[PDB]
């Protein structure tokens, strides 16, 4: 007759919006602009081509 | 109490500093036809130290 939260794990939804910066080979690694602020989740990964 | 708080224990903390660069170790490549070679020839012609 006063809780408080502790964390917070979610179900999603929002993977909706997609982005690919490409480099090409010996060109270096690919940044994308996505990558300033949290708005999306980033990952690289490398691609067999030419 | 001891410093202005309510309750005694672990109190979280999350503090921050800045981050810009000096000196920078860069690095390139090397893709491997715009190799030309410069030879010079010699003939042990006649001579003067000079």
């Amino acid at each position: 007759a006063n809780l408080a939260e502790v964390r917070s794990y979610c179900y999603l939804a929002t993977v909706s919006d997609l982005s690919t910066k490409a480099a090409c080979p010996t060109m270096g690694e690919a940044h994308n602009d996505k990558r300033a602020d949290p708005a999306f989740v980033c990952r690289q990964g490398v691609v067999d081509r030419g | 109490w001891g410093n202005g708080c309510g309750l005694f224990g672990k109190g979280s903390i999350d503090t921050c500093a800045k981050f810009a660069c000096s000196t920078k170790a860069i690095g390139r490549t090397i893709l491997k036809e715009n190799i030309k070679y410069e030879v010079a020839i010699f003939v042990h012609g006649p001579t003067t130290v000079e």
